[PDB]
DNA sequence: TACTTCTGTAACTCAATTTTCGGGTCCTAGTACACTGATGG
DNA sequence: CCATCAGTGTACTAGGACCCGAAAATTGAGTTACAGAAGTAA
C-alpha cells in the first residue's frame, strides 16, 4: 500500500545523486525520515508481515536486471531497512539459491571497484545472519532496467574495433608489392561497419526516448 | 612485405568477432529462453481438482476404488466427514417441503382413480353391447366425479398426520435437485415442519405446565411429556424449551477441584496469550466457556 | 413397454401373474392391465426414485441396432457406482428410448 | 507484463540487427581468407621453379 | 518429388444381385444398425479391414473406409459372405472403386493467396466457408484442399495413379508459392 | 538440483533435497554464516582487522567504515509518506469508528501459533540441530468437513526438519479422523469406548510425485497404495509408472518434489490430505532448535465447533441418524440432551435411532 | 421471376447499401435465372448469393453472416448457392482482404477515425508478417479492433466486437493471442493514446 | 437401496390395481396375496436400460445412459445415469 | 405432378463455433468466540 | 465481589448466483456411390 512508491522514490534521490557513498545514503535517510517508516501503530502480525513485505522489495530491487547504482542503493535499504526494526524476531531477508551467484559476484566486484562502503554493508548484513536462505524467493502454494546494447557495445569495443580496422589498413598499404596501389584481390573490406552499428544504436536509443516520452 | 601477416592479423581479428558472435549468440539463446517461459506462462494453468480424489479420471472424473480400510471402516459405522455435514433449514426450503409434499399426495391419490378411469375406458371401447356399454358410462362418470373430490381436496386433509409414508426420496430428486437426502427430508417433514407441529410462540402457562409435566413425570420421558401437554408439540420442542429454562445446566458455583481441573487444563492447551476457551470447556463438566474465561480472567490468573 | 419386463422384478411379476392365472384366481385382462401399470411404474419410479451415477469401461465386443433399440456386448468390463468395484468378463447392454 | 516483453523483443530485434552486421563481416572476412590462399599461393609459385 | 500422398479412404460400389430384406439382415447380423427413421441402409462394420459397408433393399452395397484396393475388395467378400449365410442369394457383381482420398504433406507452409490469384479459374478460396483453398484440377477430376500448414488432400479419384499424376502436376505450383 | 520455476509464479521443477542442501551447505562452508550461536573496546580492533582482510584495506580505512556505517518506539508520526499517510488515515478511521481497539481473537491465536516457539533453546543440549538442517515449511490441507472448505481451503503448516525420517509427520499431523470411535451405541451408550481410529487403522502413505510411500512400520498396516497401483494399471488412467516405497526407509532430505506443487497423504482409509511445500530453507538461530518437537504446528485454522442442537451450551457428545424425536436426520447431542431424550430409566432406547459416538473436529483439531 | 427483386430490395434496405450494389445484384439473379444450372435451389438463397456477389465485386464485401442476419436461410446455403453461381456463371471474385471489413466494422462501432486507421493498419502489417497464418481475414480484424480499442480511450470488450463483426469471442482470444506478442510494431508510429500500448490485457 | 426400490415400486403398483381388484369383482385378499407373493420371489450380466446418446468416435464409442437396471454377477444394481467408454 | 435436394458413411485436412465441465469468483449475510462493559444482588 | 448478560471485532462460515477459461465435440467443405423422404416449384 505505497510502499512500493516510497522505495522507488528513494533510490530515485539516490540515484539523482551519480554517487555510491553511504554517507549520501545516510543523509537521505534522516531527511526523508524513513527509519519511521516502520513507525505507527500496528500489532505483531500485520508489522512483520509489513516488514517481510518491506524487505521482499528492497531485496527484489537489489538484484538485476537493474543498474548498478540502483542496485547498490537498494543494499543500503536493505541494511538500513533491517537494521532499524520494531519486530523483536528481526525479520530475514529471504535469499534464494539461483541468485546467490549473482549476489556474490556483484560484492566481489563492489570490492574490486573500491566501493568499500557497500561491501563492508553487505558483509556486516552477512555476519549479523540476516538472511533466510531459502530455496525460492517467495513461498508458493496452489524502473532503470539493464540492457544488452551496453554489454554487446560500449565505448572501449568500438575504440578497439576502430583501433584493430586502422591497423588493418596500414598493413594492408604495407603488404603490396608494390607502394602505390593495394592487390585487387583484397578490396572487400566494408568501411560501415562502424557506421551500421552506429545507426543499429543510434535507432535503438531513439525507440527508447520516443517510448518513455509519453503521447 | 609478405601476405603472412595479413593471415595472422585476419584470423586473430575473426577469433575475436567469433568471440563477439558467440556471445551475442548466447544472449540470443538466454532471450529466446526467456520467450518460451513467457508463452508457458500464459499457457500454464487449481487447487480443487485434486481436494478428495486427487487421482482422478480425465474421462470420466471418478478416483479409484475405496481402499479395504475405507470398506472396514463404513461396515464399523464411522461417518465420514460429509455424512456428519449438516446444513440449515431455509425458509424456501420449508415452502418448497410443502408444496412438494402437497403435490406427491395428489399424485399418489389421483393416480389409482386415473388408472380406474382408463380402465373403465378400455372396456368401452370393446365391449360388443349397449346396456353394458350404459353401465360402463356411468361407472365411468362415478369414478370422474371421485377424481374431482379428490382434486378439490383441502389442504388440511390431504398433507396427512405427520406419520404416513410419502414419497419422500422422489421429492429428493425431482423436488430438490439433490442437495437433501430423502431421509433428511422425512424426518425434517414428520418431526418439525408439519402443520401438526405448533410452532407457535410458547406461553407462560405453557412453560409452567410443561416444567411441572417434567418434574413430576421425570426428565426422561420427553415423548409422554409432550402427549400429556395437550398442545400439538414434538418432544424435541418440549426438551428444547425445559433445557433453555433449566437451572441444572450448569453447575453454577466453582470448586477446588474444579479450579484446580481448569487450571491444569489451560496451561495444557495453551499457545502463548490465546486460551480458546470453548475447547477447554468439553473436559469439563456442566460449564460453559463465558463461565470459564471469567474465572480465568478474574479468580484463577495468576497476575 | 416391452423393455423391463425381463429383469428379475419384472420376472417375478410374471411368474407370480401366471402363478395366478393357472390357480383361476385373477382373469388374463387384469393380469396383462396390471403389467402395464408395473411398466409405468417402474419407469416413473427409476426415472424420479433414483439418483446415482455409474460408469462403466470396457472393450466393446459387438452391437447391434434397431427398431429403436441398442444391443451392446462388452468384454472384460469393470463398471465404478459411487465407491465400489464390479469387474464382469462379459456383459449385455440393452438399451431403449 | 507486456512491458518487459516489449523491452525484451525491442533488444531482441536490436540484438539480431548486429548478429546480422557480424555474420556479413564474417563471411566477407571469410571470402578474403580465400582471396588470400589463393593469391598467396600463386605467389609462392614463383619460387619453386629453382628447387632441389 | 520423392514424396507421394498416402491413401486414407476408398469408396467402392457392388451388386449383390439381389433384394434384400434390411430388418432381418440388422436382427441377424453381428455389427449392423438400422434406422429407417435417419437413413434407408444398413451399417455393417468390421474389423480385419477396417471399413464400414452401407447395404441397400436393391442390393447395391458401398464399402469405404478402406485403405487400399485390395483391402477394400476383401472387406466387400466379407460383406457378401456375412449376407451370404443370413441366407439371402447374394453374389458378387459389378465391383467398382468410386472414390480415392489421400492425404500427404509438402512439408513447407503455402501462401494460399497468391495461389488463388495466379489460379482463379481453378482454386476456390473462401476463409468464411473453409480455411482451406479447393483446387479443381482438370486433367485428372480430382479435387485437392490445400491448407497453410502444406497438408494437400485429394479427393474424387476413381484409380491411384490419377492421385499420384495430380500430386505430382500440382507440387510445382506449390513450390513455386512457398511462403 | 537447482529450484527454478516450472510455472511462471506457482510451481518448481522436481528436484532433489539432498543436492540442494548440500549445494546451499558448500556455497557457505566454513564462512561463519551458519552458526546457530545466540549474538554476543578490544573487539573492535579484532572487527575492523577482519573488515581489512576481507575488504582488502587498511586499518584505519576498517575503522572509519565502522564508525561511519553505524546504526542510524515513539507513538507520535508527522512529515509522513505515501505509505505512512495511508497507515496514519487508517489508524485515524479505526479510531473513529471503534471503541476497544484491540487484537481480535483470531490475530492472536495466529501470531501465537506462529510464534508459538521461536528461539526455544533445547534442555538437553543433545538434540541441538545440525548448521543446516533443510527445514520444510509444508502445508497440509484441511480436510472437507465444512462444505465452504470446497470454495476456501484451509491449511495447517508445519515446519518439518530436513534429514528427518517419515512417519515423524505423518505421527505429527494432527487429524480428526485418527480420534473416530466406531460402532453404533443406540442399544447402550455405557460400551467400553472402542479403541480409536488411530489403532484400528494404522495404514498410511505419502504421495509425491508419482511414488507411494506406504507406511508398512506396523503389522496392522497393510498396503492402501495396492488399490491405486491396480486402479492405474487397469486399461488406460493417464497416471502410471506408480513406485512404490517403505516409508521408514526414506527421509525428507532423500525426497524429490516441486514446491507449490500438491501432493497427497492418505490415512485411515480414505482420509485425504493436500500436502504442498511452500518453501524449503536452512535453519537459522532465530527460530527453533529442537529436534524432539520440531515437527512443529505453525498455524491451524481454528475449525468451527459443533453445538448440541437441543441446547447450544454443550458440543455434539452423539450423532443420531434415523432419529424417531429429531427434527434434523443427522442430529448432534451432548450427553446430557442424549441420556434425557433416548434412554426411559436404565438404557432402554425409547423410540427408533442408530446413535454413534461424535467427536468435534474444531475441538480435536 | 418477380418477388425475388422485391426481396433483394428488402435486403439492401435492411443494409442501407447504394442503389448501384442491387442493381448488379438484380443484374446476377436475372442471369443465374437465364442459365438455370441451380433450378433447384430456393430463389430465396439464390437472391442472397447474388446479393453476396454483387457486396464483394463492387470492393465493399459482407460476411456471410452479415447476409445470413438479413436473409431467411443459414449460411450453409447462402454459400452453397455462392459457390454454385461461381461455378455456373463461370465468373470470379477477387479475394477479400482484411482492410475491408475495417471502415464497416469500426462505423458500427463508435471508434473514432484514429482508432479505425490504427486497427487497419495492425491488420495489415500482421497479415504481411504471417502472424496469423490461414485464419479468416475477420477474426484478424476483429483482433485487430479489439487491440485498438483496448489501446485507446475508448475500449471494447471481446462481446461487443465479437457481435458486430460476428465472430465468436474464443475466435478472437485465438486470433489475438498469435498477435499479442507483436503489439507494438504493429501499431502506427505517430499514435497518441491515454493507455499505454506497452500494456495490455 | 435396490431392494427400498423394488419394495416402493411393489407397493406403487399394489396400490395402483387395487382400484382394479376391487372393480372388476376381486376381493382384496387376493391382491394381498400377490404383494406377498411378489415379495417373496423376488428373493447373464444383462444390463436394460435407456440411451440418452450413444457417440461413436472413430473407435471409441461413449454411451450416454438415462436410467437402467443392471444384473451383474448375479446382483441387482439401478442406477438413474450411466457415462460409459468402450473402444471397439 | 414432377423435380429437385438431402440426408449417412467414409477420410484426411483446418479454422471456426459451440458445448460443458470443474473450478473459481465475488458478494451479501449470519456465525462463532474471546473479550469487554457494565450490572445487579 | 462473584456471578450475571448485550455488545463487540473480527475471520469464518453460509447460500447465491455468476464468471473465466480449457477441453472436447461439432460444424463445414471435398469426393463418390446408394435408396428414399422431404420441399418446394410449377
Ligand atoms: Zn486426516
Ligand atoms: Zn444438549
Amino acid at each position: 500500500p505505497g510502499l512500493q512508491t516510497d522505495c522507488e522514490a528513494l533510490l530515485s534521490r539516490f540515484q539523482e545523486t551519480d554517487s555510491v557513498r553511504f554517507e549520501d545514503f545516510t543523509e537521505l535517510w534522516r531527511n526523508m525520515k524513513f527509519g519511521t517508516i516502520f513507525c505507527g501503530r500496528m500489532r505483531n502480525l500485520e508489522k512483520n508481515m509489513f516488514t517481510k513485505e518491506a524487505l521482499a522489495l528492497a531485496w527484489r530491487y537489489f538484484l538485476p536486471p537493474y543498474t548498478f547504482q540502483i542496485r547498490v542503493g537498494a543494499l543500503y535499504l536493505l541494511y538500513g531497512l533491517y537494521n532499524t526494526q520494531l519486530c523483536q524476531p528481526k525479520q530475514k531477508i529471504r535469499v534464494a539459491l539461483k541468485d546467490w551467484d549473482e549476489v556474490l559476484k556483484f560484492q566481489q566486484d563492489l570490492v574490486n571497484a573500491q566501493h568499500f562502503d557497500a561491501a563492508y554493508i553487505f558483509r556486516k548484513l552477512r555476519l549479523d545472519r540476516a538472511f533466510h536462505f531459502t530455496a525460492m524467493p517467495k513461498l508458493l502454494s496452489y524502473k532503470d532496467p539493464s540492457d544488452r546494447v551496453m554489454k554487446l557495445i560500449t565505448s572501449d569495443v568500438l575504440e578497439e574495433m576502430l583501433n584493430v580496422h586502422d591497423h588493418y589498413q596500414n598493413m594492408k598499404h604495407v603488404i603490396s608489392v608494390d607502394k602505390s596501389k593495394p592487390d585487387k584481390a583484397l578490396s572487400l573490406i566494408k568501411d560501415d561497419f562502424f557506421d551500421n552499428i552506429k545507426n543499429i544504436v543510434l535507432e535503438h536509443q531513439q525507440w527508447h526516448k520516443d517510448r518513455k516520452n509519453p503521447s | 612485405e609478405d601476405p603472412e601477416t595479413c593471415l595472422q592479423l585476419n584470423m586473430v581479428y575473426q577469433e575475436v568477432i567469433q568471440e563477439k558472435l558467440a556471445e551475442a549468440n548466447l544472449l540470443l539463446a538466454q532471450n529466446r529462453e526467456q520467450q518460451e517461459e513467457l508463452m508457458r506462462d500464459l499457457a500454464g494453468s487449481y487447487m480443487g481438482h485434486f481436494m478428495k480424489p486427487y487421482f482422478k479420471d480425465k474421462v470420466t472424473g471418478v478416483g479409484p476404488p475405496a481402499n479395504e480400510d475405507t470398506r472396514e471402516k463404513a461396515a464399523q459405522g464411522i461417518k465420514a466427514f460429509e455424512e456428519l455435514l449438516v446444513t440449515k433449514w431455509k425458509n424456501w426450503e420449508k415452502a418448497l417441503l410443502r408444496k412438494s409434499v402437497v403435490s406427491d399426495r395428489l399424485q399418489r391419490l389421483l393416480q389409482p382413480k386415473l388408472l380406474k378411469l382408463e380402465y373403465l375406458h378400455q372396456k368401452q371401447s370393446k365391449v360388443s353391447s349397449e346396456l353394458e356399454r350404459q353401465a360402463l358410462e356411468k361407472q365411468g362418470r362415478e369414478a370422474e366425479k371421485e377424481i374431482q373430490d379428490i382434486n378439490q381436496l383441502p389442504e388440511e386433509a390431504l398433507l396427512g398426520n405427520r406419520l404416513d409414508s410419502h414419497d419422500w426420496e422422489k421429492i429428493s430428486n425431482i423436488n430438490f435437485e439433490g442437495s437433501r437426502s430423502a431421509e433428511e427430508i422425512r424426518k425434517f417433514w414428520q418431526n418439525s415442519e408439519h402443520p401438526s407441529i405448533n410452532k407457535q410462540e410458547w406461553s407462560r402457562e405453557e412453560e409452567e405446565r410443561l416444567q411441572a409435566i417434567a418434574a413430576a413425570h421425570g426428565h426422561l420421558e420427553w415423548q409422554k411429556i409432550a402427549e400429556e401437554l395437550g398442545t400439538s408439540r414434538s418432544a424435541f420442542q418440549c426438551l428444547q424449551k425445559f433445557q433453555q429454562h433449566n437451572k441444572a445446566l450448569k453447575r453454577k458455583e466453582w470448586t477446588e477441584e474444579e479450579d484446580r481441573m481448569l487450571t491444569q487444563l489451560v496451561q495444557e492447551m495453551r499457545v502463548g496469550s490465546h486460551i480458546p476457551y470453548r475447547r477447554i470447556v468439553y473436559y469439563m463438566e456442566g460449564r460453559d466457556s463465558m463461565q470459564l474465561i471469567y474465572r480465568w480472567t478474574k479468580s484463577l490468573d495468576p497476575g | 413397454y416391452q423393455l423391463y419386463r425381463n429383469t428379475t422384478l419384472g420376472n417375478s411379476l410374471q411368474e407370480s401373474l401366471d402363478e395366478l392365472i393357472q390357480s383361476q384366481q385373477i382373469t388374463p385382462q387384469l393380469a396383462l392391465q396390471v403389467l402395464l401399470q408395473f411398466d409405468k411404474a417402474i419407469n416413473a419410479a427409476l426415472a424420479q426414485r433414483v439418483r446415482n451415477r455409474v460408469n462403466f469401461r470396457g472393450s466393446l465386443n459387438t452391437y447391434r441396432f434397431c427398431d429403436n433399440v441398442w444391443t451392446f456386448v462388452l468384454n472384460d468390463v469393470e463398471f465404478r457406482e459411487v465407491t465400489e468395484l464390479i469387474k464382469v468378463d462379459k456383459v449385455k447392454i440393452v438399451a431403449c428410448d | 507484463m507486456l512491458s518487459r516483453l516489449q523491452e525484451l523483443r525491442k533488444e531482441e530485434e536490436t540484438l539480431l540487427r548486429l548478429k546480422a552486421a557480424l555474420h556479413d563481416q564474417l563471411n566477407r572476412l571469410k571470402v578474403e581468407e580465400l582471396a588470400l590462399q589463393s593469391m598467396i599461393s600463386s605467389r609462392r609459385g614463383d619460387e619453386m621453379l629453382s628447387s632441389h | 518429388s520423392g514424396i507421394v500422398p498416402q491413401l486414407q479412404n476408398i469408396v467402392s460400389t457392388v451388386n449383390l444381385g439381389c433384394k434384400l430384406d434390411l430388418k432381418t439382415i440388422a436382427l441377424r447380423a453381428r455389427n449392423a444398425e438400422y434406422n429407417p427413421k435417419r437413413f434407408a441402409a444398413v451399417i455393417m462394420r468390421i474389423r480385419e479391414p477396417r471399413t464400414t459397408a452401407l447395404i441397400f433393399s436393391s442390393g447395391k452395397m458401398v464399402c469405404t473406409g478402406a485403405k487400399s484396393e485390395e483391402q477394400s475388395r476383401l472387406a466387400a467378400r466379407k460383406y457378401a459372405r456375412v449376407v451370404q449365410k443370413l441366407g439371402f442369394p447374394a453374389k458378387f457383381l459389378d465391383f467398382k472403386i468410386q472414390n480415392m482420398v489421400g492425404s500427404c504433406d509438402v512439408k513447407f507452409p503455402i501462401r494460399l493467396e497468391g495461389l488463388v490469384l495466379t489460379h482463379q479459374q481453378f482454386s476456390s478460396y473462401e476463409p468464411e466457408l473453409f480455411p482451406g483453398l479447393i483446387y479443381r484440377m482438370i486433367k485428372p477430376r480430382i479435387v485437392l484442399l490445400i491448407f497453410v500448414s502444406g497438408k494437400v488432400v485429394l479427393t474424387g479419384a476413381k484409380v491411384r495413379a490419377e492421385i499420384y499424376e495430380a500430386f505430382e502436376n500440382i507440387y510445382p505450383i506449390l513450390k513455386g508459392f512457398r511462403k | 538440483n537447482f529450484p527454478e520455476y516450472e510455472l511462471p509464479e506457482l510451481n518448481t521443477r522436481a528436484f532433489h533435497v539432498g543436492a540442494f542442501g548440500e549445494l546451499w551447505r558448500g556455497r557457505l562452508r566454513g564462512a561463519g554464516d551458519l552458526s546457530l550461536r545466540e549474538p554476543p573496546a578490544a573487539d573492535s580492533d579484532r572487527e575492523d582487522a577482519a573488515v581489512a582482510r576481507d575488504l582488502d584495506c587498511s586499518l584505519e580505512a576498517a575503522a572509519e567504515l565502522r564508525a561511519v556505517c553505524g546504526l542510524d518506539e515513539v507513538i507520535p508520526e508527522n512529515t509522513d509518506l505515501v505509505t505512512l499517510g495511508v497507515r496514519k488515515r487508517f489508524l485515524e478511521h479505526r479510531e473513529e469508528t471503534i471503541t476497544i481497539d484491540r487484537a481480535c481473537r483470531q490475530e492472536t491465536f495466529v501470531y501465537e501459533m506462529e510464534s508459538h516457539a521461536i528461539g526455544k533453546k533445547p534442555e538437553n543440549s543433545a538434540d541441538m540441530i545440525e548448521e543446516g538442517e533443510l527445514i520444510l515449511s509444508v502445508n497440509i490441507l484441511y480436510p472437507v468437513i465444512f462444505h465452504k472448505h470446497k470454495e476456501h481451503k484451509p491449511y495447517q503448516t508445519m515446519l518439518v526438519l530436513g534429514s528427518q525420517k517419515l512417519t515423524q509427520l505423518r505421527d505429527s499431523i494432527r487429524c480428526v479422523s485418527d480420534l473416530q470411535i466406531g460402532g453404533e451405541f443406540s442399544n447402550t451408550p455405557d460400551q467400553a469406548p472402542e479403541h480409536i481410529s488411530k489403532d484400528l487403522y494404522k495404514s498410511a502413505f505419502f504421495y509425491f510425485e508419482g511414488t507411494f510411500y506406504n507406511d508398512k512400520r506396523y503389522p496392522e498396516c497393510r498396503d492402501l497404495s495396492r488399490t491405486i497401483i491396480e486402479w492405474s494399471e487397469s486399461h488406460d488412467r493417464g497416471y502410471g509408472k506408480f513406485q512404490t516405497a517403505r516409508m521408514e526407509d526414506f527421509t525428507f532430505n532423500d525426497l524429490c518434489i516441486k514446491l507449490g506443487f500438491p501432493y497427497l497423504y492418505c490415512h485411515q482409509g480414505d482420509c485425504e490430505h493436500v500436502i504442498v511445500i511452500t518453501d524449503i530453507r536452512l535453519v537459522h538461530h532465530d527460530d527453533c532448535l529442537d529436534r524432539t518437537l520440531y515437527p512443529l504446528l505453525i498455524k491451524k485454522h481454528w475449525l468451527w465447533t459443533r453445538k448440541c442442537f437441543v441446547c447450544k451450551m454443550y458440543t455434539a457428545r452423539w450423532v443420531t441418524n434415523n432419529d424417531s424425536f429429531a427434527p434434523e436426520d443427522p442430529c448432534f447431542f451432548c450427553d446430557v440432551c442424549f441420556r434425557m431424550l433416548h434412554y426411559d430409566s436404565e438404557g432402554n432406547k425409547l423410540g427408533e435411532f442408530l446413535a454413534y459416538p461424535y467427536v468435534d473436529p474444531g475441538t480435536f483439531n | 421471376m418477380m418477388n425475388a427483386f422485391k426481396e433483394i430490395t428488402t435486403m439492401a434496405d435492411r443494409i442501407n447499401l447504394p442503389r448501384n450494389i442491387v442493381d448488379r445484384t438484380n443484374n446476377l439473379f436475372k442471369q443465374v435465372y437465364e442459365q438455370k444450372s441451380l433450378k433447384g435451389r430456393a430463389n430465396d438463397a439464390i437472391a442472397s448469393a447474388c446479393l453476396y456477389i454483387a457486396c464483394r465485386q463492387e470492393g465493399v464485401p459482407r460476411t456471410f453472416k452479415e447476409i445470413c442476419a438479413v436473409s431467411r436461410i443459414s449460411k450453409k446455403e447462402i454459400g452453397r448457392c455462392f459457390k454454385l453461381i461461381l461455378k455456373a456463371l463461370e465468373t470470379s471474385v477477387d479475394l477479400i482482404t482484411t482492410g475491408d471489413f475495417m471502415s464497416r466494422f469500426c462505423s458500427n462501432l463508435c471508434l473514432p477515425k484514429q482508432v479505425q486507421m490504427a486497427a487497419t493498419h495492425i491488420a495489415r502489417k500482421a497479415v504481411e508478417l504471417d502472424l496469423v497464418p490461414g485464419r479468416s481475414p475477420i477474426s484478424v480484424a476483429a483482433a485487430a479492433i479489439y487491440m485498438a480499442s483496448q489501446a485507446s480511450a475508448e475500449k471494447r470488450t471481446q462481446k461487443e466486437i465479437g457481435d458486430i463483426a460476428g465472430v465468436a469471442d474464443v475466435t478472437i482470444r485465438q486470433s489475438y493471442r498469435l498477435i499479442y506478442p507483436r503489439a507494438p510494431d504493429l501499431f502506427p508510429t505517430d499514435f497518441k493514446f491515454d493507455t499505454p500500448v506497452d500494456k495490455l490485457p | 437401496t435396490v431392494p427400498k426400490l423394488y419394495r416402493s415400486v411393489i407397493e406403487d403398483v399394489i396400490n395402483d390395481v387395487r382400484d382394479i381388484f376391487l372393480d372388476d369383482g376381486v376381493d382384496e385378499q387376493v391382491l394381498m396375496e400377490l404383494k406377498t407373493l411378489w415379495e417373496n420371489k423376488l428373493m447373464e450380466n444383462v444390463v436394460v436400460c435407456q440411451y440418452d446418446k450413444i457417440h461413436r468416435s472413430k473407435n471409441k464409442w461413449k454411451f450416454h445412459l438415462k436410467d437402467g437396471i443392471m444384473n451383474l454377477n448375479g446382483r441387482d444394481y439401478i442406477f438413474s445415469k450411466a457415462i460409459g467408454d468402450a473402444e471397439w
